[PDB]
């Protein structure tokens, strides 16, 4: 268990239940004390959040090219924020807000983290990525960070093998139920969470 | 007594022998008790689908010489009595009127000791205003004997004062067009007894006894059994002098022949004088049976009394002999009950109770049934005959001969008898009878008028409204009881057409009502019957409306999450005339888009171009809010229409100000840009875009909030009318009119009262008028507050802030930039 002390954690439109900034600070600390390191945010819908936090990250078929398959996160919560919501309305056309999740990996996996300036998920970058990770795609027990699109945010792709070794806990950053599709308000990011959101230093050169 | 459908019909045919009446009594004065005596004696049983008991059928049979005493046309010895159920507290004023309006007579119950209470007095006053004839029964005599141990003369004088009080109310408020309608014991219009023990009597019952053994027609005998008539026991002479020659006091006949026998039984039985009781019983010819012969104390007293003077008989006697039939009553009730010309063909048909003329059926209420969630229309035929299959004109409250507003020409599924909790289908039903109808609940909310003439006006309409102006959040204390609450809300919603249960976006279970009291009893019914589980209920909250009253300062723009779709729109106010038209079915969402456009253009000054481009109404797809498509040359525009409409349904249900519904908000879609590929413009992409653009556009059109306002109608004696104004002056009340009922000192005051000022209103009005006032309020209109809802210190803003905190929202109202595209 990595959720800290308190009541049963659940995800809701009203926000993550039994999850205060203080409880996050405890969960984060106890994670580092066990050799885990924070690597970014993942925004998704409520049921997915329940699945990820209590069942763990599990490989699944996703709508892209096979060679880029993996678990996608973002160092900047603002980027992951945009994905923290329903992608499909129900019968009544209701689109709920999702939840921001914090993603942790064993520090033993850090040697497999690389960064690049090229745009990911594109054929022109596949070669450079395969160079850095020292093997053909897809990513395995390694990760790649780079602009999601030209001149845009940085995104991180955790190879599925690595993704399944993560520990994911809720963020203290709420989504807005009354502004679904809006952007992350910097003022709504708890200062004490920002203080524990520093990212590791990634390698720009092959191992 | 069990009857077949045939016998019932033959009984409803002779409408001269029908008695439509109700019981006017305080719950604490054994109202239900006396009612039980009646149903257990003359209750009509019938030799599947159940309903909520609204009316009871009673059968009474009398003699040829008993019928001869009836001063109205009669036909036979059989009599059908309709006992119309009535509310338990006067606070339910609207349904008190409904019951009285379909009745012609009234059994008024008063207490021996406490006499006539304030409530009973107020209700009786209303009954007389409906031109209803009263018969009185003085209840709880037992208390005067067992507890107070009064003397015979004391008890008599007590009755005299009681009868006096009643007649003061009667002579004051009874309509002069009815003649002397005061009650007199010597005439048989007053009964005495105790519902508790199940005994009661009239002077006529005792007159019948002594009529023989005094060689006197009971007419003269009962004239003596009340007032100053004295039978000297020593001389065996009748006198009007309360003293003999030697100046010794004489006992009045009432005390001697009526009270004495009763007092003697009470004394013998309650003092366990086993030697007297038998002799006393044989004397009055009261025969006991086996088990009963071993009883003693109250047990024996109850058995002896209720077989000596069965309560139900005394009551039925008065009802049949003195209460008017439909034929008699409608002759002077017609004008009052017809909102049209007095010499109209239909009004004349009601005066004559004409079974042949055009149908005039009055629907007083809708009754919950076991037949799914359907409601049966309960009411009364005043003219013509209702028939199964017969196509009728269903005229709603707002209907007027000429327009087709609030009109539905449908067919009656089945006409049924409402035998309390059960239902019996029948072919037809002549005028003068109470009846139920199947297949109307979807055209009538509660009250209405059924006709067959294309020139008939409505009958005196009872104002009602379904608008949920107050609501509460319902929550279970034990999380395991959740399912029981879900189904409880489901069935609470079915026991009343005016109750509303729904779920907010945040998942809260909401229960909304038409008033403070109405919502109160619904939550009591829910926690004890429909759910039965311990509930956590929030304080009552008033429902508000979010609106705009100017056009968006600038165009509202919003992007989809994937950044490929854009919606440009602008918000603007809708005229009140148009909003009212929409709420009144005039402008209809289900209407032909071209026929509707012609109406909005001709009658409401709309551009038929715009009116033909209405995409939807909202919320619930029928609210006073519109989406107008004003785009030009947009590819695939139609492929996102269902998503845009959906977004509007959610946007109008919970506005950006503080989560309240929108009203009178028109949204103009000026421009739209979409991605060529349909994969990147589905619901998940469009819905959020439209919602946020709508919010941005709303907040750019100087937002406002509207508050619900009641129309209050109060009856009150001139003396206490002052209190009405005293209470209104500190409730932001606004007097509409003050009228006085000609001849009587009864005033009707109408005024506007903000719903958020109506909490505990009846209590304060009660306090200030000594309970003389008779309140009656229905939702009238919405009122826009002048103050700025965005200002936390203003009246509107203060309301907003409190709500936002209560909902866990961010205190300050979001700026339009929040929903506008971030750039
Ligand atoms: N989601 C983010 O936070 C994020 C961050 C950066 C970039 N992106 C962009 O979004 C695209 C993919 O979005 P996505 O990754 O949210 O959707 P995806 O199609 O890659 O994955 C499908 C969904 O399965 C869900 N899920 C439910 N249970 C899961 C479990 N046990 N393990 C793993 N996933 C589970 C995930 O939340 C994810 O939303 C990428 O191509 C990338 O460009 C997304």
């Amino acid at each position: 268990a990595f959720l800290g002390d308190g009541g049963d954690v659940s995800f809701s439109t009203r926000g993550t239940q039994n999850w205060t900034v203080e409880r996050l600070l405890q969960a984060h600390r106890q994670l580092e004390e066990r050799g885990y390191v924070f690597v970014g945010y993942h925004g998704t819908f409520l049921e997915a959040a329940q699945s990820i936090v209590f069942g763990g990250v599990r490989a699944r078929s996703q709508d892209l090219d096979a060679i880029w398959r993996g678990f996608y996160i973002a160092g900047d919560p603002a980027l992951a924020y945009g994905y923290a919501q329903d992608q499909e309305p129900d019968a009544r056309g209701r689109i709920r807000n999702g939840a921001l999740l914090r993603v942790y990996v064993p520090r033993s996996s850090l040697p497999g983290f690389y960064r690049t300036s090229l745009t990911l998920a594109a054929p022109e970058a596949a070669g450079e990525v395969e160079r850095l990770i020292g093997h053909p795609l897809p990513l395995r027990l390694d990760a790649i960070t780079g602009p999601e699109e030209e001149g845009g945010h940085l995104e991180t792709i955790l190879g599925w093998p690595l993704a399944e070794r993560t520990v994911v806990i809720p963020s203290a950053i709420p989504t807005d139920p009354r502004n679904v599709g809006g952007d992350l308000d910097p003022s709504s990011i708890p200062d004490k969470e920002q203080a524990i959101s520093a990212l590791p230093d990634y390698a720009s050169q092959p191992g | 007594v069990a009857f077949t459908v045939d016998q019932m019909r033959s009984l409803m045919d002779k409408v001269t022998n029908v008695r439509n009446m109700s019981v006017i009594a305080h719950v604490d004065h054994g109202k239900s008790t006396l009612t039980d005596s009646l149903v257990q004696r003359a209750g009509i049983i019938s030799a599947g689908i159940t309903i909520k008991s609204t009316a009871i059928s009673l059968y009474s049979e009398m003699s040829d010489e008993d019928v001869k005493e009836i001063k109205q046309k009669t036909d036979g010895n059989s009599f059908l009595i309709n006992l119309i159920d009535s509310p338990g507290h006067v606070d339910f004023s609207s349904e008190v009127t409904a019951a009285l309006r379909v009745t012609d007579g009234a059994l008024v119950v008063v207490d021996t000791i406490e006499g006539v209470c304030v409530q009973t007095e107020t209700v009786l006053r209303q009954a007389l205003g409906e031109r209803i004839k009263p018969v009185v029964v003085i209840n709880k005599v037992d208390r005067a004997l067992l507890e107070l141990q009064v003397s015979k003369e004391d008890l008599y004088q007590t009755f005299a004062r009681t009868v006096e009080s009643v007649n003061v109310i009667v002579s004051t408020y009874a309509d002069e067009v009815l003649g002397d309608v005061q009650v007199y014991p010597a005439r048989g219009t007053v009964a005495f007894g105790s519902g508790l023990h199940g005994w009661a009597f009239t002077i006529r019952q005792f007159a019948t006894r002594y009529a023989k053994k005094f060689g006197v027609d009971k007419a003269k005998m009962m004239d003596r059994l009340w007032g100053d008539s004295f039978f000297n026991p020593k001389t065996k002479k009748w006198t009007n002098k309360d003293t003999d020659a030697e100046g010794k006091p004489l006992e009045r006949a009432f005390n001697m022949f009526i009270l004495d026998p009763i007092f003697r039984l009470f004394t013998a039985i309650m003092n366990f004088k086993k030697d007297e009781i038998p002799v006393l019983l044989e004397k009055l010819e009261i025969v006991l049976k086996g088990d009963e012969k071993d009883l003693e104390g109250k047990a024996l007293l109850k058995v002896v009394m209720r077989k000596f003077l069965p309560a139900a008989d005394a009551l039925l006697e008065m009802i049949v002999l003195h209460l008017p039939s439909p034929v008699t009553a409608q002759a002077y009730r017609a004008e009052q009950l017809y909102e049209g010309p007095a010499d109209d063909a239909n009004c004349i048909a009601i005066k004559n109770c004409d079974p042949k003329a055009d149908l005039m059926l009055y629907v007083s209420k809708m009754v919950p049934t076991s037949d799914k969630g359907r409601f049966y229309a309960f009411g009364r035929v005043f003219a013509g005959t209702v028939k199964s299959g017969q196509k009728v004109r269903i005229q709603g409250p707002n209907y007027v001969p000429g327009k087709k507003d609030d009109l539905f020409i449908k067919a009656i599924q089945r006409v049924v008898l409402m035998m309390g909790r059960f239902v019996e289908p029948i072919d037809d039903c002549p005028a003068g009878n109470i009846i139920g109808l199947v297949g109307i609940d979807q055209f009538l909310l509660k009250t209405g008028t059924l006709t067959t003439s294309e020139t008939a006006h409505n009958m005196k309409v009872m104002k009602f409204s379904v608008s949920p102006v107050v609501q509460v959040a319902v929550e279970v204390k034990n999380a395991n009881d959740l399912p029981k609450l879900v189904e409880g809300l489901k069935r609470l919603s079915k026991s009343d057409p005016c109750v509303l249960t729904y779920m907010s976006e945040s998942g809260e279970h909401i229960v909304a009502g038409t008033g403070e009291l109405h919502l109160e009893i619904c939550l009591q019914d829910l926690e004890h019957d429909h759910a039965g589980v311990p509930l956590k209920i929030s304080p009552p909250v008033v429902a508000y409306r979010e609106t705009v009253e100017s056009e968006s300062s600038q165009t509202a723009l919003s992007k989809s999450p994937n950044k490929h779709n854009r919606i440009y729109l602008k918000a603007e106010p809708i005229d009140e005339e148009v909003s009212l038209a929409i709420e009144n079915g005039i402008i209809n969402p289900r209407d032909d888009f071209k026929a509707r456009a012609r109406i909005m253009a001709d009658d409401y000054g709309w551009d038929v171009t715009d009116a033909r481009k209405i995409w939807c109404f909202g919320p619930d797809g029928n609210g006073p809010n519109l989406v107008i498509d004003q785009t030009k040359a947009v590819q695939y525009l139609h492929e996102i229409k269902d998503s845009v409409v959906a977004a509007f349904q959610w946007a109008t249900k919970e506005g950006p100000i503080f989560g309240e519904e929108m009203r009178s908000v028109r949204v103009n879609i000026l421009d739209v840009t979409l991605h060529a590929d349909a994969i990147h413009r589905g619901g998940g992409q469009i819905i959020p875009t439209m919602r946020r653009a709508t919010y941005a556009g709303f907040l750019l059109a100087d937002p406002k909030i509207q508050e619900p306002v009641f129309l209050v109608e109060i009856q009150c004696p001139e003396q206490a009318v002052g209190g009405i104004y005293s209470v209104l002056n500190k409730k932001r009340g606004q007097v509409v009119s003050e009228e006085q009922r000609p001849g009587t000192p009864l005033f009707t005051v109408k005024a506007y009262l903000p719903v958020n000022e109506s909490f505990g209103f009846t209590g304060e009005l009660r306090q200030a008028t000594g309970g003389q006032a008779f309140p009656q309020m229905v939702f009238d209109h919405w009122s826009t507050l002048g103050s700025d809802p965005l200002d936390p210190t203003s009246k509107a803003g203060e309301i907003v802030l409190a709500a936002r905190k209560r909902h866990g929202m961010k205190e300050e109202v979001p700026g339009w930039q929040e929903y506008y595209d971030k750039l």
